[PDB]
């Protein structure tokens, strides 16, 4: 089983900026490399086949190349339609095994994200479940860290967040780290506090409330 | 032109059996591969096996031998895919792709299989108070499954709204937070369609 | 049974326009044949009449005329996509410019698939080439699919520039892999389409299993089934059936060269892709077949820059270039020279530590030189006065020798001297001492030969049982001015680059000449 | 009484860095001489002390190192504009990269007048260069104006490559029409400011009337009054006063070469402008007057792209450059006969109807080759390479020898053969036998030399009555490694190209070298 | 005496556009070729001596070339300071001769005149003498006609012209045509008109007045 | 720095000699050339001699052989230049230039000669009256006409200079009485000219007459 290693897992760039994916096969893939870019809900449209060769329709811009098994792929003014998801994959031994993937990303100025705290609600606390929401409202970039002190103490694993896609105005992040407790835990603590560490932030804010 | 239609998107449970077609337009059917191409969230892509109509020559993974078989009617140009003895693993985007020499130049829009032990059960809409820009929203939680269709005041607030995408708890139901900022009445419009619910829950603060 | 018509051409040599029945330049517009024009008028006439047709090319297309010297390989790139050609295989020729006259021109313009399998690439070439090349490529041909297979001579870095980052693995060991490759993609309709040679053609035939039809080139093979209708000698039947190792009858075809003729194959299939039938001939383009009138305009269109190049300077002489037959037929000249050191310069190819350089050694004769050149015309070198001193469109070709044969026809240059007759040697990394007082046939008392296999070149004794490599014109290979012993005695024979190119580049490359007469040939 | 202080230099040849007691690289940098920074601190001191001050130069600052290899004449522009020249006249050496290598880099660039009278144009060049360089310039000095006129050896098609549009006058014939426009202009002090040699001044000196005093360079000639401070030997007293046809005498000056001395000239003018009295001596340049920080650091700045340069790649060697004293001591060798092309190629001037060159032969003594270059490296040449061949920083010279000398050189070139002796001569356009079994001196059996006077160049019979060009190291001229008849019996000496420069451009030009042993030197 | 023939006599063009003038003498002038720029009222400033070296403080976009008799100066971006008279001179043989010279105008949209007619005043008339005043404002080019008809009859003399320089702000030409007449003449006829042809009008605009 | 200062504009009679100087400043005086050149109108430039002050040397052109002197003063860095037997035809723009060996690097700022047989008079201001009716692409125009005067200058400036824009003042015409003629415009809107005043301010300086014109329709 040949392993695909592709870096980088996401970048950041302008339109008119030069493009480098690369790709790395375990084992020499004899050229049998093809390039992939998919577009969000939907289906993977075919770039590049046999490490250089362009598929019909795909612009000039757009070129590939590598041997054995380093392999890169190269945009060289970037277009606002090739913002997307990038994957390799080797079509010399079966079974043909895929790269992690590109997310190509538009580059904007750095943005400080907007925190606000949430509290569960009384409907809520009646079913016997307690889930307290911590928002980060339009930032950029996406690199963020979010901590939980309850009574000043750190939680791993009760929260999950979920982020959204760039939204095709401003460009900018928004992340919801929901933090999920019994209806017990909830009432035998008082301070329920969260912590933002943004790069857009000089001091990471702290947001919190007294039950 | 060169064209892959899909089935529908697919609901299971674990230990059934789900037949994804695949029907082909614009090229010779019988002299081209056909090759099927999974896609689970955050698990990147991964490649079953193929089939040569013209033939009926079959080749699978080693991975997935004895759990998928694949089939062709060259009358209506379809081919389909079996999958025997389903797991919550098996949750992933399912593509057909054409193929003659070196690589799968056109792939099918993509069929979507969900399969879990959950039960189908309606959202449960809890409001996200504000504190005295402030922000403020709904939690849509505990629901089987996706998806969920949430508007501020009836349609006619749409500025400053971030709906986030569904997140599988450890209790295998989705859930979700749909917010808004507005400066210092709002009611949310959640309608789940795979249950017929209908909450317009208002927000104070 | 499904029938599929195999156009092919193989060995075209920058022979665009339409040649005489020599392949040399058209005199008599009336009598002439080949041309670009002229194969575009068939195939589409071809095309109309048969439902599969596909069009391939066997390699060579470079190295030939002054459209290669001046348009580089764009020409071949612009009317192979004008006569929609369906797939190539990669000629030694096709090096002839280093590996970025084959990249920038042909491999990246080009509007169909460049085949060939046997050639690996290293260092950091390999990255930059991967994938403009294919080994294999798999053609839809209406409601069926055929499967070509490609190849090159594994000779090709020491007839062309390939340079050091290419190696040419053995045919039969690359090719099979390919093949199988092809029979796991379910095509059971396999050509294979190469420039290797006739002899290498039926090996792949007899051993490669998975092949169904040869379509090769590089030896000029003309192969007919009846009555040839020009000047050309079959060397067998059309097709040349091949009995394999595994009981098939392998059909093997070749459509000579320089554009005279377009191979014609007429194959039969069953449904398992199984030979039924194989028949044809290669098509005559001659006079009966009108030009098409839409490439002729192109033709004529980029002919303007050619006649342009043909008068600009190539390069200056400070010295006369004596070319004279007063001379050049009795004496060592400066012309003669010249040339000489044109050829070696144009056939230094890549070596390894075996050799400074695989071929030291050249032999002109003195009736090849038709013309002196002046160098009081501002010292002024141009591609026209080039043509006056080697007008016969020839090519400077290698070979390999014995000592012996080598001595012969040093004798046979001086057997009837005194009498300006052709057959005397100019030389290059030559040093011959004549005694014409002595009997003909035992004149030559020095034969001295530059070294190969030496780091540091010097000149040491011709050794009558070794055998040596040489540069000398197609006319003398082939037996010409009475060289019977070079025609009878060649161990190896190799088509070149053509003569009024080889000596047009060494021209601009060393920018002002000033040739000697500096002791080559000697008396007493 | 008007005083007026004349500072100035005259065959610098791009010695910008500072040098040793010979002028070569500098290794013992406490006792280190020259340089363009040490000139700076001098000239600056001066200009403080002295209210009437001249910086002139009297040509060839163009050919001597890397510095003039790499910036082509920029350095000069530049260097000469931070020391605030005042005139320059222009040398042979301004035209060694033709016309546009004198035009483009310094004409256009230097911020002071570029003098000569005897350089006249035509052609399609004529309007091009009219107005670039000046016959003569009025230069305000105070309360005074002192008139400048220019000359340039008639020499120069000869010695470097200033083409065919440009003609080389008689220097009295062109400087008295000239100095008699400046007396129209009321103009009473005349400085002839040139580059044609000591004897040409002390002949425009006595024949040219209105001349004050005459300012030179060419022949590196060191006058001193009194005791020399270095290794050089005066040829007359500083100034050399010469008495002209008129009955005036003249002073002419001359700062030796390659920046070690800064000439300095005190001249006292009457009212009417006559010189009453002039005296002075040329400045040595050493450790005692500090490098300019300013300048130095520009110097330092610059030396980075030098540096850069000595790594690259020049051109690929395809053959082992064998420079092993072994063989170069001994017999001929291929590194011998690659300097000597080189040698002659770079001696290719633009001749007449009357030879093919001017000059065919080249000698170059064994000892002379101080290192062998390997091509397994990839091929590669480098400066650096080159440098470790040629390490002394001498140039090729231009001498006219009798036949009869030449045979007493190739006969000392023997005459204690078999103990590696270094006067072993390597030759280009020579083709020498030796007789080691006969007495030394007359070992010599065979000479041939390559014609000039020729249209096909062909080797005759050196004729001893006869005299002959050659290309030979500045170290042979000079009569080193015993060639004391070459110093002795030259009839004509003129400073050539730098050693390393040569082979260099040579090899660059060449781009793939392949230099074999042609049987030049024979023996018994 | 050498003759210096300068051509062109006058030359319209646009800041930005490349200008060439050549000077020709009829003698073999040994490069003694200088290049002069004079503004009008103005003392005239050398450009270049002895064909091609500049003097101090003039740009580098004007470059002097030429050799025996025949010599060019050229502007290659032409500025609006660069719009004045140019002329060539020989210093080779005395006595030293100028060119004719070249006129620099702006060129600009083609522009149509405003005509008025004025007739003499009361206190002209007095004095025993009339003049009548045809004007031409604003105007380009500077090529115009003006036709004196009294009583519908041309007139050979009494006009005078009087034409200015073009103007720093609009670039245009004003004319004032004047024609004197006798106390006895003037009071002979009553119908004065005066006819002007101009490229910008398309028929000839006739401005009259009755005495 | 390199500054040539010339001498006042000069109005002589045929037969009378004028003398004409250039005061030298910012460089050595005595080792430098000073040249004189003309430029009539409608005839080009024309070389007349040169003189080297630290010699006195002194060269003129075959043609003007007789008729110049050229003279210096090393005290006060001034060259004077005489024209005996003045014409008509010596009626020129008369400049000094300083050379060195090549060219005139720079030049004075010129002398206008005027020689004509008129003697000097005053000028007589006209009103050109404008129309109410004669609206020639709406604003309409009026001026003043400056008639019979010698010699030149006049300066004309309207509202007492308040008034520029607009303004057209032509250069002056000599008359076939040997008198110079100008006239001096101004372009107006025709609503406002029936309410504003417009006063042309005519000034002769070698007569020393001022006239205050106002132009009313
Ligand atoms: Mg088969
Ligand atoms: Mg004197
Ligand atoms: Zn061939
Ligand atoms: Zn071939
Ligand atoms: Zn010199
Ligand atoms: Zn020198």
């Amino acid at each position: 089983d040949i392993q695909m290693t592709q870096s980088p897992s996401s970048l950041s760039a302008s339109v008119g900026d030069r493009v480098t994916i690369t790709c790395r096969a375990s084992q020499d893939i004899r050229s049998y490399l093809n390039w992939h870019q998919q577009k969000p809900g939907k289906a993977p449209k075919l770039l590049i086949w046999y490490t250089s060769r362009l598929h019909s329709g795909v612009p000039s811009r757009f070129s590939g190349s590598g041997s054995g098994t380093d392999y890169t792929l190269t945009i060289s003014s970037l277009q606002p339609e090739d913002f997307a998801t990038y994957f390799c994959q080797q079509g010399e031994t079966l079974p043909w095994t895929f790269g992690q993937g590109t997310k190509l990303e538009i580059k904007r100025t750095v943005a400080a994200p907007s925190v606000f705290i949430f509290p569960p609600s009384d409907e809520q606390l009646k079913s016997g479940t307690a889930s307290v929401v911590c928002l980060l409202n339009n930032f950029y970039p996406r690199e963020a860290k979010v901590q939980w002190k309850v009574d000043n103490a750190l939680q791993s694993g009760n929260s999950q967040e979920s982020v959204t896609e760039q939204d095709s105005k401003d460009s900018t992040y928004s992340l919801s780290s929901t933090l999920t407790l019994s209806k017990a835990d909830y009432e035998k603590h008082k301070v329920y506090a969260c912590e933002v560490t943004h790069q857009g932030l000089s001091s990471p804010v702290t947001k919190s409330f007294n039950r | 032109q060169v064209q892959l239609v899909q089935s529908g998107a697919e609901v299971k449970k674990p230990g059934d059996s789900v037949k994804v077609s695949c029907k082909a337009s614009g090229y010779t059917f019988t002299t081209y591969w056909m090759h099927w191409v999974r896609q689970a969230p955050g698990q990147g892509l991964e490649w079953m096996g193929a089939i040569y109509p013209g033939l009926s020559d079959t080749t699978y993974n080693q991975k997935f031998k004895g759990k998928v078989t694949m089939t062709r009617d060259t009358s209506t140009s379809t081919v389909y895919m079996k999958l025997s003895s389903l797991r919550s693993e098996d949750t992933a985007v399912y593509y057909c792709a054409r193929l003659l020499d070196y690589a799968m130049d056109y792939w099918g829009q993509g069929t979507l299989v969900t399969v879990s032990s959950a039960s189908t059960k309606g959202p449960s809409v809890f409001p996200l108070a504000p504190s005295s820009t402030a922000a403020l929203g709904c939690l849509v939680k505990d629901y089987f499954p996706e998806p969920v269709t949430v508007s501020w005041n009836s349609g006619a607030l749409t500025s400053g709204v971030h709906t986030f995408p569904a997140v599988l708890q450890s209790s295998g139901l989705y859930s979700l937070s749909s917010v808004v900022t507005v400066p210092s009445t709002y009611i949310c419009n959640v309608n789940h369609k795979p249950s017929n619910t209908k909450v317009d829950k208002r927000v104070e603060p | 049974p499904w029938e599929l018509t195999i156009l092919h051409t193989n060995d075209v040599h920058s022979r665009l326009e339409q040649t005489s029945e020599d392949s040399s330049k058209c005199v008599d517009a009336s009598r002439c044949m080949g041309g670009v024009a002229r194969l575009f008028t068939k195939v589409q006439q071809i095309r109309r009449a048969e439902p599969n047709v596909l069009l391939l090319d066997a390699g060579d297309q470079y190295q030939g005329t002054i459209w290669f010297t001046v348009y580089k390989g764009a020409e071949v790139a612009h009317f192979m996509n004008a006569l929609r050609y369906d797939a190539m295989a990669l000629g030694n020729h096709e090096f002839d410019n280093g590996v970025e006259g084959l990249i920038e021109p042909l491999l990246k313009e080009a509007k169909f698939p460049i085949l060939s399998a046997n050639i690996s690439a290293s260092g950091p070439l390999a990255s930059q080439i991967s994938g403009l090349y294919l080994p294999y490529k798999v053609l839809p041909v209406g409601d069926e699919v055929v499967g070509i297979v490609g190849y090159t001579s594994k000779e090709t870095p020491f007839l062309s520039n390939p340079g050091t980052n290419l190696v040419f693995e053995d045919e039969i060991t690359a090719l099979q892999p390919e093949v199988d490759k092809l029979k796991t993609l379910n095509v059971n309709k396999i050509i294979a389409l190469g420039h290797s040679g006739f002899e290498m053609d039926k090996l792949i035939a007899q051993k490669v299993r998975g092949v169904d039809v040869v379509v090769g080139g590089h030896s000029n093979t003309f192969l007919y089934t009846g009555n040839p209708p020009s000047k050309e000698v079959p060397a067998g039947k059309y097709p040349f059936i091949v009995t394999s190792d595994d009981g098939r009858k392998v059909p093997v075809v070749q459509a000579y060269a320089f554009g005279k003729y377009l191979g014609y194959l007429k194959i039969e299939f069953d449904e398992r892709g199984n030979v039924i039938s194989s028949h044809g001939n290669p098509i005559l383009l001659d006079s009966s077949i009108p030009e098409d009138p839409s490439i002729k305009a192109d033709i004529n269109k980029w002919r303007i820059k050619l006649d342009d190049y043909s008068t600009q300077e190539l390069g200056k002489t400070i010295v006369y270039l004596d070319g004279s037959s007063q001379s050049c037929r009795f004496r060592e000249c400066n012309m003669g020279n010249l040339i000489c050191d044109a050829m070696i310069n144009n056939n230094l190819r890549h070596a390894d530590e075996m050799f400074w350089n695989h071929v030291s050694m050249c032999i002109l004769n003195g009736g090849g030189i038709r013309s002196p050149i002046d160098e009081r015309n501002d010292g002024t070198i141009t591609w026209e006065n080039l043509a006056a001193v080697l007008p016969f469109g020839g090519t400077f070709d290698l070979v390999q020798l014995k000592g012996s044969t080598l001595k012969k026809a040093f004798e046979h240059s001086v057997h009837r001297y005194g009498q300006s007759t052709g057959e005397f040697l100019q030389v290059g990394g030559i040093h011959v001492v004549y005694d014409l007082s002595r009997k003909p046939g035992d004149r030559v008392v020095k034969l001295d030969v530059l070294c190969t296999s030496c780091r540091v070149p010097s000149y040491d004794p011709l050794k009558m049982d070794e055998v040596y490599k040489v540069i000398l014109p197609n006319f003398l290979a082939n037996g010409g001015d009475g060289f019977q012993m070079i025609k009878d005695e060649l161990l190896r024979h190799d088509s070149g680059d053509q003569d009024i190119n080889v000596v047009s580049t060494y021209i601009s490359k060393m920018k002002v000449i000033y040739p000697a007469v500096e002791g080559r040939i000697k008396f007493s």
